[PDB]
């Protein structure tokens, strides 16, 4: 008495929508590098060198 | 929010040689959305009466309405919204990736003298130290600690010679901030007493140290709207207005850099 | 798309959809998972809209410790309860969620944990009907309504009800386990086939007026 | 009496109040003293808000000559009544009156012949509500309300209760003399101590659906 | 117990806990460091805030310092308050002066 | 919204960078032969000692 | 809303070029389409015989 629907019942929106991204990304940090406040950096020789005397 | 985390690794060099290759992974995690409301209701004669005792029964009721909201959104802030129920929103003494509560070194600050409480922040500093690999000195960090408004007095106790431990404090961590908030009072209520909590924690992270697209950003609060006005109703004789607000708990992005510990 | 056959005229209305204007009632409140009812749950199902919901407690503590805040006022409901607490409708303001295959698949249900709307009063609430007495009936313009409870023992659920389905029932011949919601009015006319268990027909959606 | 004592929220409101809004019923009347009811009344209180008054009379006519002149529609209630006329409400509508020790004192009651606001249909009403039996009650969600009549029998009010307060009762058990509120129910939890003669509870105050 | 028979430290952390209650009792609102506390205390005792340590200081000169804002006071009638079994009782009473009309909207 | 040339050009710069921080701190190759030596491992360096606490 | 149709043909592209790399003798050029199929919006206006 009501007539069928054609479609099956259904909530509209799919939560794909809906979603906020925060713009950044957060990245891995690993360990930290010191040598060069320990023990300073000095340039002396120069690519494809091989020895210092 | 997502994560990067790339990966390679180097070889020597040489002309006729392989060329080795880099590569990343990335994830996501999801949190949840919240939404509250309130309104009032005011009638022609009331407004009347009120203004012989010189009341302002209007402004009164819209003042309780944005308070009312903002208590909602405080709490949520502190605890989760029904995170047993299944709803993913946490909050500060609530979020899933964090490392967990801890006894510290000394008993309890009450009934401890200058030495016991003096140890237990250098202790939570150098977990903190020993967690990120020299990646951020406490000396020039900025630095914020929770503390309890039950235990903040304590940070007056003196020496037999004048020192106290906010002297020690200033001096070694010039850049520390110190804060107190009433819902880090009682927590766990182990066994009949309630448990005050201290969560040590950077509030920023420089980009150059890290090289994440965001700021720093250890905490965050999320926050879609503090104060909507959803529209006026006007009928013969009264009136009617409605309030809402959004939020979505806090979250927590860089689990390695928070410090907690449980009894006091 | 799936769109396989062409009436004459469009439905009236969906479940759970308003279908008429005037004087109403509706509050929130948060899905309990039926496992954790303690006397255990003789009917199941899940939480389809359109179905009947009851009270199971407050969860406006909000706190751990001594002190705890009274933020808000909410009330926490189960698929079935003794005490009627309102009726799932207003269907669009919910998510998809799609389902466990893949997304974008068509669902009815609310997960645990989730808010709804729940409905006391309502002019025209269009609603899916049931039929408890496994017998060809015709409701008629004036009835009364019913919801199976959780608590509804076997023997008087032949059928195989769901937990929160309505039942339409005569005047005088309410079917022994169910509970009566006052004050309620199909104030529409419909026809049900015959029934059987395992072969439930589910019945045609129906308005209805609460109260 | 100052405030000694800070809390983390506002209390949710205050009887006499409403706090929801929606379908709401309400008409004026004018309050008889209780030494006009031609009986005499077993059961005597003031003219205290968040209580049940009755229908009384009609005194429209405002005349004595052979042409009268009805200017006006009015109605004139009592304090514990047996016609239903609504719940007082609506406190920011009247004034303090003073009081007999002394004026400028908080109190509910309304002096004789004085014009109020009675509630018939109402979303939410925050009221006072009291407890029978001299037992300890918890009332949940969906129980029933009633009040005392002003001609209850001494037998049936071993505990001294006001002409018109409202009592709470589950569905299977009420007191013997009451009369109840069709349609009403308690929608907000609230739980009671135990009570004694002379040593009544005065109660919680709990929002209302009066229908 | 009391401040009779007690040592310096003894006597800093009473006043230690009576600050403490007032930032407790207020749930965090008010910070007794800017509020102008006014302590009552009593005759018989107030000759106790010249307790010393070895080193030189006083009970008096800590609440001097860290409580610029705080006034003591002495009154004779807060002597014999509550008249305890067998003994007098002397009574220690502190309070705010005055609250700001941001602190709450009165 | 993420740009995969720019992380892995990087990514090579930091693994260039801690393979240069493991040189300093740590010889390559030293008991192969390879005259190369760092902080903590150059053969001829007084060798660790134990503190009086 | 919609422009009906029935049937669609969902073609994201006829015919593109990727790159060209050149060596020292040849070069290779490279092409690519994309397509996603038939779709059937309206099938209540199709008949069909499997036989004849």
């Amino acid at each position: 008495n009501f007539t069928a629907p054609v479609t099956t019942p259904s909530i509209p929106t799919p939560i794909q929508f809906l979603q906020t991204w925060l713009p950044g990304f957060v990245k891995v940090m690993t360990a930290a590098r010191k040598i060069d406040e320990i023990i300073g950096i000095d340039t002396v020789g120069s690519w494809e060198d091989q020895e210092i005397v | 929010q997502g994560i990067v985390e790339p990966a390679g690794t180097a070889v020597e060099y040489g002309d006729h040689t392989n060329i080795p290759l880099t590569s990343w992974n990335a994830n996501f995690e999801r949190r949840t959305i919240v939404r509250g409301e309130l309104g009032m209701m005011v009638g022609t004669l009331e407004e009347g009466r009120a203004s012989a005792i010189r009341l302002n029964s209007a402004e009164t009721k819209r003042q309780q309405a944005a308070i009312g909201l903002e208590t909602f959104r405080n709490a949520i802030g502190f605890y989760g919204w029904q995170s047993g129920l299944g709803n993913r929103t946490y909050g500060f003494l609530n979020d899933p990736n964090l490392p967990a509560f801890q006894t510290p070194p000394s008993q309890g600050w009450s009934t401890a003298d200058w030495a016991g409480i003096i140890g237990d922040i250098r202790e939570a500093v150098r977990q903190l130290r020993i967690q990120s690999q020299d990646q951020i000195d406490p000396k020039a960090e900025k630095i914020t600690l929770a503390l309890a408004t039950s235990k903040v007095d304590y940070l007056s106790v003196t020496t037999p010679y004048g020192i106290s431990v906010s002297d020690w404090i200033e001096q070694t961590y010039p850049k520390m901030r110190i804060v107190s908030a009433p819902e880090l009072s009682g927590v766990q209520m182990k066994n009949q007493e309630p448990e005050d909590a201290l969560v040590l924690f950077v509030e920023d992270v420089n980009a150059a140290v890290d090289g994440s697209t965001d700021g720093g950003s250890v905490f965050s609060q999320l926050v879609q709207s503090k104060f909507i006005t959803l529209g006026v109703e006007k009928r013969a004789k009264s009136y009617v207005e409605d309030f809402s607000n959004g939020t979505a708990g806090a979250l927590c992005k860089r689990p390695w850099a928070v410090v907690r510990y449980l009894g006091i | 798309m799936f769109q396989k056959q062409v009436y004459r005229q469009y439905t009236p209305g969906f479940p759970g959809d308003l279908i008429e204007d005037g004087p109403k009632r509706a509050r929130p409140g948060r899905i309990m998972s039926l496992s954790a009812v303690n006397p255990a749950a003789t009917a199941t199902g899940p939480n389809r809209a359109s179905r009947a919901f009851g009270y199971a407690g407050d969860v406006s503590a909000l706190g751990e410790g001594q002190p705890k805040t009274i933020a808000a006022r909410a009330s926490e409901v189960v698929i079935g309860g003794a005490n009627f607490f309102g009726v799932l409708g207003h269907p669009k303001h919910y998510a998809l969620f799609g389902s466990a295959g893949d997304s974008l698949a068509p669902s009815y249900d609310l997960p645990d944990g989730a808010e709804g709307e729940f409905f006391d009063m309502a002019t025209g609430l269009v609603v899916e009907i049931f039929n408890g007495a496994a017998a060809a009936l015709d409701l008629d313009y004036g009835d009364l309504v019913a919801y199976v409870p959780n608590n509804l023992a076997t023997a008087d659920d032949a059928l195989g009800l769901p937990a929160g389905a309505l039942v339409g029932f005569k005047t005088g011949s309410m079917p022994t386990g169910l509970v009566q919601i006052p004050n309620a009015r199909i104030v529409n006319a419909i026809s049900l086939p015959a029934q059987s268990a395992g072969n439930l027909v589910a019945g045609v959606t129906i308005v209805q007026l609460t109260q």
